[PDB]
């Protein structure tokens, strides 16, 4: 029984060494000398092995991603099976096809991972029993089944999330035990030695929110590593946490690390000045600063010590990520005015404060900044913490973005975060023009929920024109059919072939409408002119062929 | 669409007789090399490349049960029935969408010529042919209405860009009519009639090239 | 906009359909439909009490509608004009109503062919429905004198 | 005591018993009895095209039995 687990550990398995570690860790050394150590060393190798390839990107030996997602009686899906790619998966379809529901189900699945990492025996989010159940289904329960991949030793991590409507005879339940096991391995090896936890994030529609800038949310917690999991699957990027963390980094960079720690010891010396002035009478500030020293001792020791890298390097890395992914903003830095601490960026050469940034350049910075924050806080043992593993669920990456800026958004995101499995659900063809054919899942525009598969489009979308992607993949005309001014070339050809290619009474006046509408330099009039010449000299060929024949 | 040369009845379907068994009993692989020789591996309804394909019955099996095993009813279909819903053109659309239609209200590419009843324009849109009135005009409307040529986006846009991709070719080849002589300039059009059959769209480019 | 105000005004306007507040109409709503249950014109002497039970109830519900058709708006006419505007503009919704077959006031639409709740809609059809529904509400309750209140003046950004 | 939950429960119970199995089956039975007391002598022309509501009476009898196929309080009996 022990021998089978040791043979499985020799053959390669993360879970097989875990119960061995749990059964030999509770006794004394001598009986545990090198016994616990070899399984700890092998487990930490299986988490932390990685190599630098020929392109310079750190690639882990045991990548973590989601393989398959199965939705049974979930919202509008009868029984839907989706196979997800390793690096990027795009789900496209009309308004009404459940492509936000897919991200919602994956986020509900990842909530168990996040909660069980954060607290031992924790509980993640659960499916609702009012809206997520299919109102047409007669089984009155819905289950969401996912499979996770964590290397060759861990081929499958199953998880099911079940929910039954009220009134059922049998209470259907979840089977989140393998997610519990994997997050237990990560948490109990992280509590004793530092590792690189993965990033789980969901960027839903509710990132499109105004900035308040008067935000005095609870000061003190926004520098601890497990704060990076705080409301990370909520749907909205925690730009509040990012800007509080960035003011923390600016103050610590300009004061705490340039000329050592000073802002605490100056008021320590103030207390040593005022401690023997007679009657003391200062008990309100006698103790509220004394634990600030304890805070800076037991929280900054991780960030300065060998587990978490240098804070100035953290600032440089998050600034580099922001100016690399975010299109026109090229630098981000903080001003300290009398009574205020405000962050300003260089947008198109103009120093613009965050609150008056544009709504299409601020809700993408709210994504990139928060994502880069969570990677640099959760993956500190890397030269580039943006190369850490994780799963990120972006909903409508093309939100509030110009078509000029949609041509590089997913290229910039995949360049900055190579090891993140992005799962995006876009509407625009221009985003699809930068994404491979195999990375696209699609919904046909007749999709009442019965499909057991989502398949890629037939034509390649990586270099195709936007009109071709719109008119072959998304099933939309290039010129609108609800406009009588768009069918004028077709009516021109009908009225011109009615009278054998002569501009007699109808084709000439309709040509005048085309010329007066589209313009002299218009490509539509260019086709019209070319077809006029080609079809006026066609009667010459008709006469020549008639003379040859008879 | 195209004249399909109905060459010879295969000997696979001679043993099985309609009424005793349905269409599902025969294996589907013994008729496709017989059909692809005369079709070129093409749906002859959307005039249409077969990346995925199945066998389509020109007249429906449920209405005329003793017509399926005649071999005059078998053609190729743009797409396959295994899509959980299928496409909206060629063979699937007649059996799934559209509505009521008559057997004599349809054009059959085996003997009837589609050149003088329907007309492929340069914009990818099909119209009825000029001078056509009455029952044949109603037939020319009805075939397009049940086969969705004026219709689904992936067919209409692809036909439009295939015809529009050769417009400079047609323009510059036609503008040298006075420069070149009779036989060596009609040699260009026989070169086109030897060119176009290795493409998806044949009669649309025929209508774009000559008339 | 105020989509919660539109939803509250919509369920209010549906519950007031058709008895209003003059009452009058409420006192011509309850007992009028209960005549045919009990005694039906007296031992069924004249069964329907002429054909005036149809044509909007002997044009006496229409008594508080003939000067309330276009001088002001009847609340059923207000509800129908808002419904027509929503189904006419907003895409893949072709019917909208309020149900209380359960215990809650909830509005439903007919997304594609499936009758789903507004909270069981998309996030791109519900936003456009909120815009069109709220704007059509403001036009029908700011233009009482019009035959079609959506043909009124205004500026919308 | 919560005289806030009672009002919601009462309006809930009135809503599920107004457009459902409700206090209208007595009105339907009285309508059928009053029509039958007059068409007994004759003139079944007012019964032939009003037979749809008389069949809808039995249709309203249908879908009610599942509410009373068990020993539990009906939502219109609680109210
Ligand atoms: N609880 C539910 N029961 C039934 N159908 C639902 C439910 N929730 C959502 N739907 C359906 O799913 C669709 C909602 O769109 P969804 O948000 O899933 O996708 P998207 O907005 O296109 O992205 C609609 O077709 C709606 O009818």
């Amino acid at each position: 029984m022990t021998k089978q687990y040791e043979r499985k550990a020799k053959g390669g398995n993360l879970l097989s060494a875990f119960e061995l570690y749990q059964r030999n860790s509770d006794k004394a050394p001598g009986l545990g000398e090198m016994l616990v150590g070899e399984w700890f060393e092998m487990c930490r190798d299986y988490i932390q092995d990685g190599h630098v390839d020929e392109s310079g990107i750190f690639r882990p030996d045991n990548a973590f991603y989601l393989r398959r997602l199965t939705l049974k009686d979930f919202r509008r899906f009868s029984l839907l099976e989706i196979k997800l790619e390793e690096d990027l998966t795009v789900i496209i379809g009309n308004n009404g096809k459940g492509k936000t529901s897919i991200l919602y189900a994956i986020a509900k699945t990842l909530s168990w991972f996040v909660a069980n990492i954060l607290k031992e025996g924790g509980s993640g989010q659960r499916l609702s029993e009012m809206t997520d159940i299919k109102n047409d289904a007669e089984d009155r329960y819905s289950d969401v089944s996912s499979t996770f991949f964590f290397g060759k030793g861990l081929k499958s991590v199953p998880i099911r999330l079940s929910r039954s409507a009220l009134g059922t005879a049998e209470r259907r339940d979840s089977e989140v035990k393998p997610a519990k096991d994997l997050a237990d391995i990560w948490r109990v090896i992280n509590e004793v030695n530092t590792i690189n936890l993965p990033t789980f994030a969901l960027y839903n529609v509710e990132r499109s929110q105004p900035f308040n800038r008067n935000i005095k949310d609870n000061t003190g917690r926004r520098e601890e590593r497990f704060d990076a999991y705080s409301q990370t699957l909520g749907g909205a990027g925690r730009f509040d946490h990012f800007v509080e963390w960035y003011i923390y980094l600016h103050k610590r960079t300009v004061s705490d690390i340039s000329s050592s720690i000073k802002e605490l010891e100056q008021q320590v010396n103030d207390l040593q000045r005022t401690v023997d002035g007679g009657m003391v009478s200062v008990k309100s500030l006698l103790e509220q600063m004394k634990f600030k020293l304890s805070e800076a001792i037991e929280r900054n020791d991780a960030a300065v010590s060998s587990r978490v890298l240098t804070e100035s390097v953290q600032k440089s890395i998050v600034e580099k990520a922001i100016c690399s992914v975010v299109p026109s903003i090229s630098n981000i830095w903080v001003e300290m005015i009398t009574g205020s601490d405000l962050v300003k960026v260089t947008n198109d050469g103009h120093d613009v404060t965050i609150d008056q940034l544009s709504d299409g350049l601020r809700v993408f910075l709210s994504l990139v900044a928060d994502l880069a924050r969570r990677m640099v806080m959760l993956n500190p043992l890397l030269e580039n913490p943006l190369e850490g593993r994780g799963i990120v669920l972006i909903d409508q990456i093309e939100l509030h973005l110009h078509p000029k800026w949609q041509q590089e958004v997913i290229l910039n995101l995949r360049s900055a975060f190579p090891n993140i499995q992005f799962i995006i659900t876009t509407h625009s063809p221009i985003v699809l023009s930068t994404i491979e054919k195999r990375c696209i899942r699609e919904f046909e525009p007749n999709d009442d929920g019965d499909q057991s598969f989502l398949d890629s489009p037939d034509m390649q979308t990586k270099g195709s024109e936007n009109a071709q992607i719109l008119e072959q993949v998304m099933n939309v005309h290039s010129t609108p059919p609800g406009i009588a001014e768009s069918h004028w070339l077709g009516n021109f050809e009908l009225l011109l072939l009615d009278n054998s290619g002569e501009l007699d009474n109808h084709s000439q006046v309709l040509y005048d409408q085309i010329k007066a509408h589209f313009g002299i330099d218009s490509i539509e009039l260019k086709k019209a002119d070319s077809l006029i010449r080609i079809n006026k000299m066609k009667n010459k060929l008709n006469k020549i062929r008639a003379e040859k024949g008879k | 669409m195209r004249e399909l040369a109905r060459l010879e009845r295969p000997e696979i379907l001679d043993q099985y007789i309609a009424g005793q068994n349905d269409w599902m009993e025969i294996d589907q692989s013994a008729v496709w090399p017989k059909l692809t020789e005369m079709q070129g591996g093409f749906c002859a309804y959307c005039e249409c490349r077969l990346n995925r394909c199945h066998i389509e019955h020109f007249r429906p099996r449920g209405k005329f049960p003793a017509l399926t095993f005649i071999w005059n009813n078998l053609f190729g279909s743009c797409g396959d029935s295994r899509k959980s819903g299928g496409w909206s053109r060629c063979g699937i659309y007649k059996d799934n969408g559209a509505g009521a239609y008559n057997a004599d209200d349809l054009i059959k590419p085996d003997e009837e010529n589609p050149d003088d009843y329907l007309l492929f324009l340069t914009t990818g849109e099909v119209v009825p042919a000029i001078g056509l009135t009455g029952r044949a005009l109603k037939k020319a409307q009805e075939t397009i209405r049940v086969f969705n040529l004026n219709g689904d986006i992936k067919l209409f846009g692809s036909r439009r860009t295939a015809v529009q991709a050769i417009m400079p070719n047609v323009e510059y080849l036609y503008t040298l009519l006075e420069e070149f002589d009779e036989d060596d300039w009609n040699e260009m059009l026989r070169d086109e009639l030897e060119k176009i059959e290795s493409d998806e769209y044949k009669t649309a480019l025929k209508h774009a090239w000559t008339f």
